[PDB]
């Protein structure tokens, strides 16, 4: 499975995609600099509506236990 | 493998019976998973061209793998022969000869022929050299393997 | 079995076919030379006509990665 | 088997319960299959003709294949014999005797004896003789016991 | 059960048979010779009339692998 | 067992739990199926007398081959005395006593002395005399006990 296939379900909890994501990105061997693109960028694209528009909210600067706690009612 | 011995020289010894066999259940368990490369490389440390092959070997199953790394190995080690040339004139009796691909793999080279190039001064790393390719064609499959 | 019957059904995978081929290849003891006599040879013939096809298109030259990768909708 | 001990001499030590056991696993998961062949050869580094027989006794099961076997390894043997013929005259004092295809076999010699072929100057591999005896009957198996 | 006891079924696979026949061979303690005896004569002659028929036109010289792969179908 | 240690003598040590456990689990499993006796023997490498009672007074289950054992390592140890006669007048002080068959099945020899006979030099096969009658009573056993 490619990492652009990789999104999350519109019920599934971003913590168990955001497992599936780096678990992908783990099999990508992609230079660090195009992989933290891919953090910054493919991750909250492939987010559902209601953890996207939370993370939206988050703006930018933002690190993973605050966007797994952002999105843990969702 | 080939180990330091207490008296403190390089020697060789046989590797482990359950060694062995956490190879083989590491396989059965967890397939073409990435866990398996540094799995591979702590379990191969101190390692000859020759267990490495007798670990390679022993696999059962993943055929289709098993050949593209076979083919993978070959193309690293006519790659080896390509880019380093055999050397001027006849082998000097005070020296040991230079390897080729198929010493690396093991193929060409006897035990006490690979423990002379690794124990020797300078010594020479024919095991970390098969183990990129290992890691490399480990990669292809790893790649190919994702679905 | 002998290596003349291992050959792919209908619905089988390329690949399930393929792993049979090398497993069977791996109990013919014959010359190197008459093994890649083999592969070229009898895996594509006896390969199903939707993957056969399939691999005409790849035309010679062509390696196990790109193969597996070519018939892996069929 | 024959091992090296710390003193650096090459003393025989007895084989392991869990190695013998770890044969016995082997043969009966994998049965007639090609890794058998690999693992065997593991299990049989540094191993005596006594070693060898005792693996061979301990099947249990499959027997006609033991028997195709015994065969082989009798007309392996056979043809040591015919290949080597015995030497000119009397065995010296100074000097220990030929083996024939049967003290390969491990059937006419002792213990002591297969011990002194093996560590003597000039060493014989006596085990590498029945080794590819055992991996060519392996291969006769092998082949007719594909289906 | 005694080695005169052993014989094949008119079903059963001369296979499992030659099994049964080196496994109670396997508890005979005879001379090699006597054994050597048994196995020329009480094998074949316990065997079923299809096989039967097929290994005497094997005739004398025959080995166990041949043997085995001529009775296969039977 | 008795055992060769890093100095360089023979000296006793102990049987290892799994290997005890190895030996009640192979006649678990195989019961009398005649791969027990090359086992037995692989097993009995080095043994004693008094190892040899522990592991047949170890068995459950089988008791009316057990009891048939027993028997035959009677007859046979009666069979010792018949054979070899006591010999002639007292015991010298610079000398240990001949065995009789009941110190060959252990019953009227301490460990000590046990160990005596065999380290000794000339050394005495008591191990391998009670080796040949367990051998002996298995092929009974065997015999009987084919159906």
């Amino acid at each position: 499975t490619s990492i652009l296939d990789i999104r999350q379900g519109p019920k599934e909890p971003f913590r168990d995609y955001v497992d599936r994501f780096y678990k992908t990105l783990r099999a990508e061997q992609a230079s660090q600099e195009v992989k933290n693109w891919m953090t910054e960028t493919l991750l909250v694209q492939n987010a559902n509506p209601d953890c996207k528009t939370i993370l939206k909210a988050l703006g930018p600067g933002a690190t993973l236990e605050e966007m797994m706690t952002a999105c843990q009612g969702v | 493998p080939i180990v330091q011995n207490l008296q403190g020289q390089m020697v060789h010894q046989a590797i482990s019976p359950r060694t062995l066999n956490a190879w083989v259940k590491v396989v059965e368990e967890k397939a073409f998973s990435p866990e398996v490369i540094p799995m591979f490389s702590a379990l191969s440390e101190g390692a000859t061209p020759q267990d490495l092959n007798t670990m390679l070997n022993t696999v059962g199953g993943h055929q289709a793998a098993m050949q593209m790394l076979k083919e993978t190995i070959n193309e690293e080690a006519a790659e080896w022969d390509r880019l380093h040339p055999v050397h001027a004139g006849p082998i000097a009796p005070g020296q040991m000869r230079e390897p080729r691909g198929s010493d690396i793999a093991g193929t060409t080279s006897t035990l006490q022929e690979q423990i002379g190039w690794m124990t020797h001064n300078p010594p020479i790393p024919v095991g970390e050299i098969y183990k990129r390719w290992i890691i490399l064609g480990l990669n292809k499959i790893v790649r190919m393997y994702s679905p």
